[PDB]
């Protein structure tokens, strides 16, 4: 296991410097001191810093298992880069980390921090986790302990706690190995990291989940830089949707689905990638941010004018629209136009519907939606019978 | 609002996903909602 | 503590209709109201 | 079983009003609301 992740995944590091004046202290434009930099580390002429050409690639040194509390469930984790392919990725997750062929996945994309513990969002998100533990389903949310993601964790343990002689839950935790908080002890010194955060101090970083099952901490080489694990969960995505399994009942194909629940640009952008990569996306009302401006702009049928969804943005989020500048907003609206451009690949738990099994109503209806927009719709009684 | 009851206006303003908060910042309120015997204000200072 | 938490939702399932379908009609009723308002505006 | 039949047919009758009523108006409401919006269309 060890050399496959030797062999197999890589670090970067800020290897030519590019300390910026803006930039507080002496730093690399990635955000790591000087100090605390590679061997031979050059400095580069030009003033605009890339992690393509400005950053090497060295050997992951972070991996193994980790460990929260002190006698607490062992966990698992790796860094590794953007740049790392999708394929390896699926090979370690399933053959070099024994994880069984998913029946479906979960991207949970919502509130990064500030998530209501209201009644009506627990019920939808333990009855979510449960779907997924019956269905053998993969949950990938970011590996932050904040908001919706450590209640995630949360219910995950509960839930391994109750039933323990049933199916394991998967929760894969893809974050950013440059917004880790208490670093330098998930560094190799067979070995257990010992990630401890009750002496943690209150710091602009993000702190790791302690209930997730793995980690897949995204190293792009910089420091301080969120939204940077977006281009590998969305390929680890990609490659999941377009993985073929003979054993399949939904065509072949992995199941593939997004829940939304409110956000902000992340959130929005994690949907237009969705949506793109021809995934359904669940999105819940009532959460407010994004996903009820999703949720307003399908139910209504007009036109879809700029100005409606300009309305709907400052009804929904007036002070990000009011922080955000013109061409920031332009974009904004794109994107979601983009979004309610395909509204066949969209599903929205309504409020109004506040029954039992909606989660799985709605995961359903999204699955044979996607399923009807194809090319097996055509003559796939059988198929979509079974589904 | 806290000391008028009225629990639906601090849902609809106060506690939103647009402000931020901490856990540390209403202690003094989580005291007052105590003393005071506002079991729905409890309530959501334990959920938010 | 799992138990609780399945119990207590449980309890608020069990303690919630005609009010959502109240709410709903005066809403579309608004919209009519909106709606022929502004048809209005616009011929006039 | 002609009787289990009848017997069936009487149990699911007992078993089924205030829903149809609201399916009703709300399809009553979209129709109005379409026809308003066809009307200011036209008008326009």
């Amino acid at each position: 296991l060890v050399n496959f992740i030797q062999a197999n995944f890589k670090k970067r590091e800020c290897v030519f410097f590019t300390k910026d004046s803006k930039a507080t202290e002496n730093v690399c434009k990635c955000g790591y001191a000087q100090s605390q930099h590679m061997e031979g580390t050059q400095i580069n002429q030009s003033e605009k810093w890339n992690y393509k050409k400005h950053t090497k690639e060295f050997p992951t040194d972070a991996f193994g298992d980790i460990q929260f509390e002190t006698l607490g469930k062992k966990g698992k984790y790796i860094r590794l880069s953007c740049d790392t392919d999708a394929e390896i990725l699926y090979e370690l997750l399933t053959q070099h980390w024994h994880l069984k062929t998913p029946n479906l996945v979960i991207s949970v994309t919502g509130g990064a921090k500030n998530f209501a513990l209201k009644p009506r969002m627990r019920k939808i998100f333990s009855r979510l986790i449960y779907i997924a533990q019956s269905k053998g389903a993969w949950i990938l949310t970011g590996g932050t302990h904040y908001g919706l993601m450590k209640y995630i964790g949360e219910v995950v343990r509960d839930n391994t706690i109750s039933r323990s002689s049933e199916e394991n839950i998967v929760a894969i935790g893809i974050a950013a190995w440059g917004m880790v908080s208490n670093r330098d002890t998930l560094i190799r010194n067979y070995f257990l990291a010992q990630y401890l955060m009750d002496d943690f101090t209150r710091d602009p970083l993000y702190i790791l989940d302690n209930n997730h099952t793995h980690l897949l901490l995204v190293d792009n080489g910089c420091h301080g830089h969120p939204t940077v694990e977006a281009k590998l969960r969305n390929q680890l995505e990609k490659y999941i949707s377009e993985r073929t399994i003979q054993d399949s009942n939904y065509g072949g194909k992995i199941p593939i689905v997004c829940f939304a629940q409110g956000g902000g640009k992340e959130t929005l952008k994690a949907i237009n990638t969705s949506i793109k990569n021809k995934i359904p996306c669940v999105v819940v009302e009532g959460s407010g941010q994004i996903a009820d401006v999703i949720a307003s702009l399908v139910e209504v049928e007009d036109a879809l004018t700029s100005s409606a969804v300009k309305e709907k943005l400052v009804r929904f989020l007036p002070r990000t629209v009011s922080r955000l500048p013109e061409e920031e907003t332009e974009s904004w609206i794109k994107w979601l136009k983009e979004i309610l451009e395909c509204s066949h690949l969209l599903t929205v738990i309504k409020m109004e519907e506040a029954g039992d099994e909606i989660v799985s109503n709605a995961i359903s209806y999204a699955l044979y939606k996607a399923f009807s927009t194809s090319e097996q719709d055509k003559d796939n009684w059988n198929g979509q019978l079974k589904l | 609002l806290l000391e008028w009851n009225q629990l639906d206006l601090a849902n609809d303003e106060i506690f939103t996903n647009d402000r931020r908060w901490e856990s540390a910042d209403l202690q003094e309120v989580m005291f007052t909602a105590l003393i005071k015997d506002r079991p729905k204000f409890v309530r959501l200072f334990l959920e938010n | 503590g799992v138990m609780k938490e399945n119990y207590l939702v449980k309890i608020n399932t069990k303690a919630n209709e005609m009010r959502h379908r109240f709410r709903q009609l005066d809403t579309k009723l608004n919209d009519l109201k909106g709606l022929l308002k502004e048809i209005a505006n616009k011929i006039k």
